[PDB]
């Protein structure tokens, strides 16, 4: 059980420290899925082709990962590895959240598509793009009428261009169910939008 | 009878360097591994620099790492810490310990010390000396009533504050200094007499401060 | 110049073993210590085997005490994984690390300098099921938005380029969520502006490995 | 009679520098304890117990780090036919008269899987007797096994006591138990170094330097110790001497001394004596070199028969000789 | 890292258990009453204890784990206890446990000061409110100068517990200047503390007696 | 610092395995106490040593800083506490424990009821008895019914081990009432839910 | 090896407490290493000290700094002397042996090869009572008797049926401490409706801390 916090956030250009208090290795993953990346390869020990704002430090059983300067191409979960009672094993994970401008989502709803009506499954997908922070609300209106317990979201990771985040909600619906309806409304509701903007479509 | 006398811990500037030497006696020093502790203010405590009873090992804080320089003369009996460039964060207490051990193991530093000093307050600024002005606190009434002194606007610390040259002791509450928004220091003394020593009993609050050679005695009197 | 390439991908039945390889490439193999490190979906990294040099030492992690079993193959430069008795904890891309320090073994894991691709193992009893392609058009002004959906397949993952690898910016990949009837439906949007709608092409090719399934769905409004 | 001498060359390449190096054989596998004590801005201490693999030491566990101790300890090393036991015990610099010794226990059923916790003999029978590091085994005395600290007397001006161990019968946890070393040809204004025990079915035996005050050499002695009471033991000097040699390690096969011997005090050249009878000369110029030689040739017995032959000819690099030996 | 509790409480005579973890070599504790005093060693080498210090005090180690425990605490044994180890071969503390010591609940005696004759020809006219021998340390002072709250212009000072009746002082002083003191007349002092149901306000006159 | 399972459960021919976690150690061990009153019998000491008259189906293992006892061909005599041993920087650290269940088939208990004997009357006390014996699983639920009103707060539950024959348990419930609380109701009746009964088995008297 | 540990009870709290465990069968005993182990009611295990050949002593981080663990080494006896007992203090004392070969160290638990029967240690304030004795009697096929064992204390009571000759269908329940401080311990009995008359069904009750050997005869009123 090495401790690592569950979460770091810094703005561009600062210094930024983390904590595993569980000798230590830092490793670092833009994507889950994608292959990590060494970025301190002992306490005080960095790898070749890794940027010198990277360093190192430990005292007494707790190590600290200083990005002196953090940029854009920093935005990664951050692993600390070492070994706790008699076994080995690897740190929680440090989601490192850039610090950045309030911006507001792209609504953009979608209708289900002429081949998937034929299958027996009708799904509208309503899709929020590029905004800050990570949290969001999306509802669902069919012909004013709250939904719930029928919607799966799906919220990406943190974009390293512009650090923006992006949705996608799915509305899961028979194909019984869909064609008794005409109006599909998506409320969202985000902390830059003053009024939630609804986009709702026709069946026709 | 063991003693540890810190002598060289003051007004040091940015940048400059100190030489907090340390003095023991009533024990054999050439026995006993000696080291530094400092409490940064509205901070907890930190070890600085350890040293083995034969000088042969040092340990230093990753703070002060390459800066700091603990050597010790057993013959003398002395163990002076010298620390450069000094930075805002170095301002702290600073306390020579003694160790129960020879320091053969890392705990024996911060976890076998059987004696402490009396400390030695490090400043860290380019500023300057600044005198105190000690104003009554006149006294409402009932069973007890309450006087005092404040010793407003003064720079550094600390400061001694006494009631009728040492003959008043049980009542009397120190409070310790507040740091201004323009720098300086507010410390305030009050003690709780009875009401009816009021008038007919004198009450001077003696402040010694010692930075500025200031001593100051004030008469707080009833009206 | 250090490469680790895996073996193929799985989809094997639970309670059955699993083979996996890494050729190791762009050092001195059977010098350095070589280990295993599995992540799960959405989860943190779990180390699984560490191998010594000259497979003199052999350990492996909690979940799979018992039943992992590690082989390298020095003249092969490639290290064996095996796993017997499959569950679905043993869901999740696996990778391969080597140690920083040549003639080194001291267990922790703070010295690891190199990382492998990763490959997915999917530990279900479920048939392939057919990756459907569906068209995605808006009825913008300025920005205008187009894309695909991939319904009803199993198991992950799949690759989605817009055309073959040349289009690359403004392409939002997005991950897969399970369905209420078991399973994944992932989608990917690319932002174009309103007046290439006409004169471009966007075609979403779809790859899907378990089933082998290409298709390439034109996306018109 | 059946001489069957019978010796191979090899060598083992260690990447890491080990100012002294401590050789023992376990499970059938020859390990070093190394001591990378590098002295530079950067350059802290390590005690590696290291397992060699094919041509090439592979180094296991740092033990010291765990140590609290704060510099080099002394290290005595034991291994039993299932597990071995170490300890770093804490040296006397000057008046270190720490009337009791803290040192660390190892033990492990594996040689990499290792276990820690801190010893302290309070009131130890070592008190101000001058050690020195080494790897040994259990002593057989009446029925009980002893894994032995022994040390050594700084001088000698008043007759005697001069030599003493300490052993322990829970698998170096207590110390509580003296031996006494009875060798009565400890001359006035001599010292001893280096002591290590040399221990074989059960016989106890010393292998010593001794700093020649009139010269300023250090000349090996082996001596034989006879057990007389229970814990009593009374030594006596095993001569070696050779015809223009200088003794060097001492060894048993087939329960006959297998000694070295080097040419002079440089030790360009090596040879080994099986009984006083058959000759080895190991020329340490193999692997292509020039600046070689055998200074600090060490035995590491591995059974009755076999026994290796081993010295740093230079830097990262262990001349194996593999010897074995079967006089039937 | 040396882990050591933030703060400890318990009522005078019962046994109070102080843990210090992550650190398995030999543990020692060092009392002290007021940040900057000097410290006190309590205990050294793990269990051993200084020739002056009271029987009541005792310590234990078992793993990596040291427990300093005070059976039977009193007045005197309030403070901020720091453990000290090696914490893998680094020379630590500990965060530090502060001792509060659970006696029945006191009542501040407030006395409200105004500035001094003298005081006032320099410039400046500080207003002190005094509260004395009160217990627990939470306590809440509010300024209202003509019936209106007054914030970001008050220090207050608190004192180190008494080693007899185990109670604070507390000292705010209202920093303005001589121009404001004189534009203004009733100076309030809202007192609000756990063993007071009507927060006590002591108001005095500018210019009366 | 030992952590093992506090349940599992086996078919009799089945292989078992509890798995003891953590310690700095060199060697682990299994304990069996068959009842809470029961002395320790060690089943395997040293990680795989195995002392006199324990069978060959109790076999020790070891991988890593982790013992495992592995019951190849499980027997309803093999229904113990199974508690592991090893070693910490403290000292000797055990495990809580591992019950082995035996499964076996479902069984309804033979609901039984008991009224006070009319000499504990006369001392004041009346308790009253209900008996479940001979049932499969352990999960039961007794309610006491006095004048058809739930009791809560004044009965006490006793549960005796699995059996090493059938692998059933009994379970004891004592309503302990004052003298004169027990003369003033007239039907005491205590309800027995289990998973063997379809419907609620009540067991009552009038007296 | 037979392992006898006595000479423990009843004892007051606050106060000293030396049992004595008796080995017998022992060869070169002051070899081996010497354990003490204890449970409390409801808890599970728990080691409280160990003496290795040498004097090796080390105690339980529960007991530590009142524990003396000693052996008598030519008598063969193990002993322990605890001063100032309190209610953790409760419960069944086992002596151990740890194997001939040994283990890592003297005071591990992961090499016990020898456990004693168990003296029980109850530490309290309370004096010996003795249990009052009730039946349960009965109302064609299977009925079922029993015989509740009411106020006691310490807990050892021992409910043998018919004086032995009754086991089949036997059930003894396991006592309960009470609200009051004494337990309650209710022993029943299952057999057959025709048997009820032509049998004579006997309690046979033995409270040891209290002489209280009570025989009682379940009948139906
Ligand atoms: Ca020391
Ligand atoms: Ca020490």
């Amino acid at each position: 059980a090495l401790t690592q916090p569950s979460s770091v956030s810094a703005n561009p250009g600062e210094t930024v420290k983390i904590t595993c208090s569980g000798d230590y290795g830092w490793y670092q993953q833009k994507s889950p899925g994608s292959a990590p990346v060494t970025v301190i390869y002992e306490n005080n020990k960095r790898p070749s082709d890794i940027p010198s704002r990277f360093s190192g430090s430990k005292f007494g059983s707790t190590h600290t990962l200083t990005i002196t300067g953090v940029q854009a191409d920093d935005e990664a979960v951050y692993f600390c590895g070492s070994r706790d009672t008699n076994n080995g094993a690897f740190g929680a994970g440090t989601t490192l959240t850039v610090l950045r401008t309030v911006a507001a989502p792209s609504v953009f709803i979608f209708p289900p598509s002429d081949e998937q009506l034929k299958s027996g499954t009708a799904s509208v997908v309503c899709l929020l793009n590029n905004f800050y922070p990570r949290e969001a609300k999306v509802q669902w209106k069919v012909d004013n009428a709250l939904q719930s317990g029928n919607s799966q979201e799906s919220v990406t990771e943190q974009d390293s261009k512009d650090s923006t985040y992006s949705l996608s909600s799915t509305l899961t619906l028979s194909k019984a169910d869909y064609e008794k309806h005409k109006v599909y409304a998506c409320e969202v509701t985000h902390q830059g939008l003053s009024s939630p903007v609804t986009k709702s479509f026709n069946r026709g | 009878a063991v003693t540890l006398d810190e002598s060289g811990g003051g007004l040091q500037t940015p940048g400059g360097a100190l030489s907090l030497v340390c003095k023991a006696s009533g024990f054999d020093f050439s026995s006993y591994a000696m080291g530094w502790v400092r409490q940064a203010p509205g901070k907890g405590l930190e070890y600085v620099a350890g040293i083995r009873n034969d000088g042969s090992f040092t340990l230093y804080t990753p703070a002060v790492k390459g800066r700091a320089t603990i050597s010790r003369d057993n013959g003398q009996s002395t163990v002076r810490l010298q620390l450069n460039n000094l930075r805002a964060e170095d301002t702290a207490t600073y306390f020579c310990t003694k160790s129960a051990d020879d320091g053969g193991h890392y705990s024996d530093f911060s976890g076998e010390i059987d004696a402490w000093g009396h400390g030695t307050e490090v400043i860290v600024s380019s500023a300057s000396t600044k005198g105190p002005s000690v104003f009554p606190l006149a006294p409402t009434s009932g069973g007890t009533a309450a006087l005092g002194c404040l010793v407003k606007d003064y720079f550094p610390e600390p400061v001694t504050v006494s009631w009728n040259s040492g003959a008043l002791t049980s009542g009397v509450h120190t409070f310790p200094a507040v740091l201004q928004s323009s720098g300086l220091y507010s410390l305030s003394s009050v003690v709780t007499v009875p009401s009816s020593s009021l008038g007919t009993q004198t009450y001077i609050c003696n402040v010694n401060h010692k930075p500025s050679n200031t001593k100051v005695d004030k008469k707080v009197e009833p009206k | 110049a250090v490469t680790l390439d895996e073996s193929g991908g799985g989809l094997q039945t639970p309670g059955g073993t699993l083979s996996l390889v890494c050729k190791g490439s762009g050092f001195t193999f059977s010098s350095y210590e070589m280990q295993w490190v599995r992540q799960a979906p959405g989860k943190g990294l779990e180390w699984v085997a560490d191998i010594c040099i000259g497979g003199s030492y052999t350990g492996y992690g909690p979940a799979v005490k018992g039943r992992a079993t590690i082989s390298r193959d020095d003249g092969q430069s490639t290290v064996r994984l095996q796993l017997n008795n499959l569950r679905a904890e043993d869901t999740g891309t696996y990778y391969c690390a080597k140690t920083a320090r040549s003639d080194y073994c001291i267990t922790g894991l703070d010295d690891i300098d190199a990382w492998g691709h990763g490959t997915e193992v999917i530990v279900s009893s479920a048939s392939t099921k057919g990756p459907s392609v569906f068209p995605l058009a808006p009825s913008s002004g300025g920005t205008a938005a187009l894309g695909c959906l991939v319904k009803d397949y199993f198991p992950e993952p799949v690759t989605v380029s817009w055309n073959s690898g040349a289009l690359t910016s403004g392409v939002h990949t997005f991950p897969a969520v399970l369905q209420s009837s078991g399973l994944y439906s992932l989608s990917s949007v690319v932002t174009v502006p309103s007046s290439s709608l006409g004169t471009q092409t966007y075609i979403c090719n779809v790859n899907h490995k378990p089933s082998n399934t290409k298709v390439d769905k034109k996306v018109e409004p | 009679r059946h001489v069957f001498i019978r010796t191979e060359l090899s060598f083992i390449k260690n990447n890491v520098p080990c100012i002294r190096d401590m050789f023992f054989i376990y499970k059938r596998e020859l390990y070093n304890i190394c001591l990378d004590d590098l002295k530079g801005e950067e350059d802290e201490t390590h005690i590696y117990v290291q397992k060699k693999v094919k041509d090439s030491w592979i180094t296991l566990n740092d033990l010291f780090k765990e140590t609290d101790l704060t510099g080099r300890p002394h290290i005595f090393a034991y291994v039993d036919v299932e597990e071995i036991i170490i300890l770093l015990c804490e040296d006397e610099e000057f008046s270190n008269r720490k009337k009791d010794m803290t040192c660390h226990r190892f033990y492990s059923n594996d040689g990499k899987e290792y276990n820690n916790a801190e010893i302290t003999i309070s009131d130890y029978i070592l008190k101000d007797k001058l050690l020195s590091s080494y790897v040994s085994l259990p002593l057989k005395i009446e029925n009980r096994e002893y894994f032995l600290i022994c040390g050594v007397s700084p001088y000698k001006f008043k007759d005697d006591d001069d030599i003493l161990c300490m052993a322990s019968h829970d698998k170096g946890e207590t110390w509580g138990t003296k031996i006494v070393i009875k060798y009565d040809n400890y001359k006035l204004g001599v010292q001893y170094f280096f002591l290590r025990p040399y221990i074989s079915k059960n016989d106890l035996s010393f292998h010593f330097y001794v700093g020649d005050n009139i010269n300023n050499v250090k000349n090996v002695n082996f001596i034989e110790c006879t057990h007389e009471k229970d814990l009593e033991f009374v030594c006596s000097n095993r001569d070696f001497l050779k015809d223009n040699k200088v003794l060097q390690d001492v060894s048993t096969l087939n329960d006959e001394y297998i000694v070295s011997y080097g040419n002079d005090n440089n030790f360009a050249e090596c040879y080994i004596f099986f009984n006083n009878e058959n000759s080895i000369l190991i020329k340490p110029e193999k692997y292509g070199n020039t600046a070689a030689g055998c200074y600090g040739g060490t035995f590491v017995k591995i059974d009755e028969n076999r026994a290796l032959f081993i010295y740093s000819s230079s830097q990262g690099i262990y001349n194996i000789h593999t010897i074995y030996y079967a006089n039937y």
